[PDB]
């Protein structure tokens, strides 16, 4: 049970990404009904995965160097922290791509945190995409999955049980236990086990 | 029968709307009526008898409530359901063939089989809900003594009768007046012949009346009459009234003259129609009289003028015809009919058990012995077993 | 103006890292062992239904707060709202058995469901407990056994798991062999009785 | 065709073994191969040729695992694996024509569809199982 | 029916698994299988009926279930296991048996003896589990009208016909034409015969057609066809069609001319094949026609020049043949074949309790009549006995 709903329960927290696509193209913002415009990524489609795990266990860090170094589009695949921006300047100043270079700096990806943003009318300077024709871009996208929704139906479940029990432990209490006098006790062939009385 | 039928229409009800994915409050209602159905049968022993080839079958009930769970019914519930149904099914279906199998002289209207009558009990009246078909509502209505009538289509109405009267006649039979008829089910064919074409006759006319006296009465009748009788206009050979002999018939058709039919109740002339064909209305009547006159047509061609010479022998005989059809008619009594399979099914039923003959109806339920001697017991007998039928085809 | 149901952790403590999540989900596990019941009687966890026409109830509080949050949201369709007050527990005494109402998430179902459908516990009576005793006492005339109980037909026990050994410790592991016969060897000098006379 | 052999053989044990009031023990292995076969597929096309009159078909999977917990399956049990099963019948079937109206003579003996093909990468080898036939 | 196959089947997996020295991990499931099954069934008693003279049995089950706390199963455990073994498969043998004798016109597909019936309640469908048989997952699959399929080495779809047919014909029997034919089991011999050699037939071509209605539809079948019958090339003394008179029949064999197979579904030619011989598919038919043509060879040797004159008397006359042989093919029925003992078992088990015959079934469950006359009746009936005969083949 555990294991098949693993990635079920993983991918419901609010504190881990599945993963990060650096595509060094401009993609517009998904319109998700939960974020508003949010550079998140149903899938991984399209891009070479490198294991975050695997990188961070062999040490070599040649292939993301030159990747990076080279501006060639990757997925890096991993449960990672990452940060929620709601400012459209954030956007506009491109700084969800401004977070992958210290992999290469420290040799290290435990301190990777991707920014996905969150924009919609609750930002200070939505007004920015609301007042101006352009369609909201990142060169980067978070590889995260949406809540799902309560629905009654599928939740409404009838409980079957038991009305009561008493649950015992000690089976041997119920067993009224008595011996013979001793100087009657026998042995398997039935005379006395001690006979010189 | 009140209980059967609502325990029968409750079942059909519930095989019908105790579907998956259908809402809890489709079936709220019904499930109220269901569990009331459970409860009053549960702890009850029903024996269906032994008449015939039928089996002698045991019924016990002991059976959970259905519950109230689920926003749309799912497979589990359904299951549940179905177990229960096809059991109560299979035990109405019993008492329903058990009930159909078995007559009464005096009172034949009450209940007959052992589970039936444990039924009437005020106990069970708890189950009895909606009586909405043609049969039940008929049946309720004449439990209180008020006017319901039954509507059939193509009515069985008229005993099977293939005859003929001879008005005139000699021993040769070569120069006939009279009359031929089939009487069967919905239709009267009829058919006046003279073999002179009435040429001694006072005015060249020779009167033919035909009377049929229905059963039962018939109203809101929808009746088509026309002038020919098709069945009694080719060559035949007829065997005499005793059959010693055959006589020979050679019928040309003329057109039926001053064509007169008339619907009777009580000898009062209710609905009267002359010379009119097509579809006609007969109100409320329980006799028809068609009187209809071959005429002699005063001017022939020659051709038709060799037809009919001015004495025997007579080659060509002057007929005229009459055919009527009941088509659709209301009675205040059972009857067969051409859509309806009541008396098809009653007769299933005690063929396929080999029912011996009792003492209200014809063996083999013949449609004709029975509606010819449709006696008032062989009425209240025929209208339970009927009601029973219908409430069995419910199901069955 | 309006918000959504959605389903979302109740304890949002995954950490990052593919490893790491791998270890959370194995201390869940041993969590769930831990905890994982050995019987459920559903009539202690069930409480009112406020919205109930019909004196219903479910199982648990937390099934009542979201049936309650559900029945005064203005989106909440009005069979659902309809299905909420007319929901009915179903307690069959003379069966001993209950059925009741809940709402879970279909991963919290799978693991209540599992629990209710595989109890540890099975029917008690005096013939388990006459069975249980060792069969050469039972037929030992030195011995008189008496069952002067009444078990109730809702008695209930857990059987011990007394498979033979699958390690093998008799094989090839003279310490702890050592230690087992020793313990052994200490518990039966306790029970061996003391000469008389 | 390990592969497609492994679809199929799923199939057709949770047709003859995935029946209302069989206990959990009698399937479990069954169940755990076929939320493993769901899993691999989800998430993927499939186009089923158009070879002569056979039809263009397109196929997603997008299925959910069946359950784990119950003592003895039933009725509802059953309606829900049907479901998924038989979609699954429909796509191995079409594969199979799709591949058995197909030939090469260069390499006859590899895969000639499309989505066999595809069922041949890798990505698949997860729902390869008993090969007993 | 799946609760009997299920206690069948866990009987046999019992028997095969539980062997002494295996591993309890290699009998796990069907321990606890077998537990269910020995909880489920403890505490019904169960009559097998006394149907012809089949004795009446009277099974009841207290058994004790099978541990669970070994590791290596040993003899006292596979003793334990083998005596419930034997009781249990003792009944569903009688059980098998008592519901093989029965039949009835209306249900057929339903059971039959009161055991199987009793099964069939739900407090047994607990006992239900893997339907991997052909027979167990046709009849799954009819109960729920999908498209079933049996697969058969050799279907016996033929009832056995040896008949012949004259287009020409006279009292002296020396000048005819006409077919001869066997068609027995998935075998269809056939021959045209011209005594005359076509020496008068118009372009000297004598055509024959033999047309062969399947009574069930037949698909995905692998058929041999060879150009001769070596069943008409001897010669015969032939009785006649009244069987006043036997006539001479004195073969010589020429190859067929223009053969033709049609393989029809509904009148719809779905396969054809001309002069083609060695082995052919027909997937989907149920009506052969055969198209053979005699053609008197135009050049001949004088030997062959002398069997055949210009005019009678003929001595020597030209046959054309065909065979037909149904290897394999599938039906979505229950049919006989070479491979299969369905029929087999059920005869024998008829044969050897004297059960009278039946409604539904020809007596001694005679194959030809009843593949001639195969109404759907005879089929759910014929599929119910198939199953149990092939539930009771799994353990006898
Ligand atoms: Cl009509
Ligand atoms: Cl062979
Ligand atoms: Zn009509
Ligand atoms: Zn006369
Ligand atoms: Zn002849």
């Amino acid at each position: 049970l555990i294991l098949m709903n693993m990635e079920q329960i993983e991918r419901a927290s609010d504190k881990i990404a599945q993963g990060v696509i650096i595509a060094y193209r401009d993609m517009q913002l998904e319109r998700d009904e939960m974020y508003g415009y949010v550079n998140i990524a149903r899938n991984l489609d399209g891009f070479q995965q490198i294991n975050l795990e695997e990188l961070m266990r062999t040490g070599d860090y040649a292939q993301i160097t030159n990747m990076l170094l080279n501006n060639q589009p990757v997925a890096l695949v991993g449960a990672l922290p990452f940060i929620t921006d709601s400012s459209v300047i954030s956007l506009v100043a491109k700084l969800d791509a401004t977070v992958f270079a210290q992999i290469v700096k420290l040799r290290k990806v435990d301190t990777l945190k991707p920014i996905l943003y969150k924009i919609n009318s609750d930002s200070n300077d939505f007004y920015l995409v609301a007042n101006y024709d352009w369609v909201p871009t990142s060169t980067t996208k978070v590889y995260k999955q949406i809540p799902q929704q309560f629905d009654f139906r599928a939740s409404m479940h009838m409980l079957t049980s038991n009305l009561t029990f008493t649950v015992y432990s000690d089976l041997l209490a119920f067993v009224s236990a008595d011996t013979v006098e001793p100087i009657n006790a026998v042995a398997f062939d039935n005379m006395r086990i001690m006979n010189e009385l | 029968m009140d209980v059967l039928y609502s325990l029968s229409k409750t079942l059909k009800d519930a095989r019908d709307k105790i579907v998956e994915g259908t809402l809890y409050s489709n079936v709220s209602d019904l499930i109220q009526q269901f569990n009331q159905m459970i409860i009053t049968m549960n702890g009850n022993e029903f024996q269906t008898g032994g008449i015939g080839n039928l089996p002698i079958r045991n019924w016990n009930f002991d059976f959970g409530l259905l519950g109230t769970t689920l926003l749309n019914l799912d497979a589990n519930y359904v299951e549940t359901a179905r177990n229960t149904i096809d059991y109560f099914v299979d035990f109405v279906d019993n008492v329903c063939m058990d009930e159909m199998v078995r007559e009464s002289q005096r009172n034949g209207i009450a209940p007959q089989s052992d589970s039936l009558r444990k039924l009437s009990g005020i106990k069970f009246k708890r189950i009895n809900f909606d009586n909405s078909s043609e049969y039940i509502e008929n049946w309720n209505l004449q439990n209180r003594r008020q006017r319901t009538g039954f509507t059939f289509h193509k009515p069985n109405i008229f005993p099977y009768s293939a005859s003929f009267t001879l008005n005139r006649s000699q021993p040769a039979h070569d120069n006939l007046m009279g009359t031929m008829w089939l009487n069967a089910g919905s239709e009267i064919q009829v058919a006046g012949f003279d073999y002179s074409c009435a040429i001694n006759a006072p005015a060249n006319i020779q009167q033919f009346e035909h009377i049929v006296q229905l059963r039962r009465v018939l109203t809101t009748a929808t009746i088509t009459l026309l002038p020919d009788a098709e069945r009694f206009s080719f060559p035949r050979v007829i065997n005499s009234a005793d059959g010693a002999t055959t006589w020979y018939f050679n019928p040309v058709i003329l057109r039926p003259n001053n064509v007169e039919v008339e619907f009777l109740l009580n000898g009062q002339i209710i609905n009267t129609y002359q010379a009119r064909f097509g579809t006609i209305i007969a109100r409320n009547f329980d006799t028809i009289r068609l009187s209809f006159q071959l005429m002699r047509p005063p001017n022939m061609t020659p051709a038709v003028a060799a037809l009919f010479p001015n004495a025997q022998p007579f080659e060509h005989h002057a007929t005229v015809g009459l055919t009527l059809r009941i088509e659709s008619a209301v009675c205040e009594s059972v009857l067969a009919d051409a859509s309806k399979t009541m008396l098809a099914n009653v007769t299933s039923v005690r063929q396929e058990y080999a029912i011996p003959v009792g003492p209200v109806f014809p063996p083999g339920m013949n449609w004709t012995d029975l509606i010819t001697n449709y006696s008032p017991s062989r009425e209240d007998n025929l209208q339970r077993v009927f009601t029973v039928a219908s409430i069995r085809s419910m199901l069955v | 103006l309006r918000n959504r149901w959605y389903w979302k952790l109740k304890r949002d403590t995954l950490p990052d890292g593919d490893y790491d999540v791998r270890e959370y989900f194995l201390n869940l596990y041993d969590q769930v062992l831990t905890e994982m019941p050995d019987y459920l009687l559903l009539k202690d966890m069930a409480v009112e239904n406020k919205n109930s026409r019909d004196a219903g109830k479910v199982v648990d509080s937390e099934t009542a707060a979201i049936c309650d949050a559900i029945f005064q949201d203005e989106e909440t369709e009005g069979v659902v709202r309809r299905f909420i007050a007319e929901m009915r527990q179903r307690v069959q005494a003379d069966r001993n058995v209950v059925n009741y109402p809940s709402i879970l998430h279909p991963i919290d179902h799978a693991f209540n469901e599992y629990f209710l459908q595989h109890q540890l516990v099975e029917p008690l009576n005096n013939d388990i407990i006459f069975n249980y005793i060792p069969e050469r006492i039972r037929n030992d005339v030195n011995y008189i056994l008496n069952m002067d109980r009444n078990l109730p037909s809702t008695a209930r026990y857990i059987r011990p798991n007394l498979l033979q050994d699958r390690l093998n410790l008799h094989d090839n592991f003279e310490s702890l062999w050592d230690t087992i016969t020793t313990s052994n060897y200490i518990l039966a000098r306790s029970v061996v009785p003391d000469l008389k006379e």
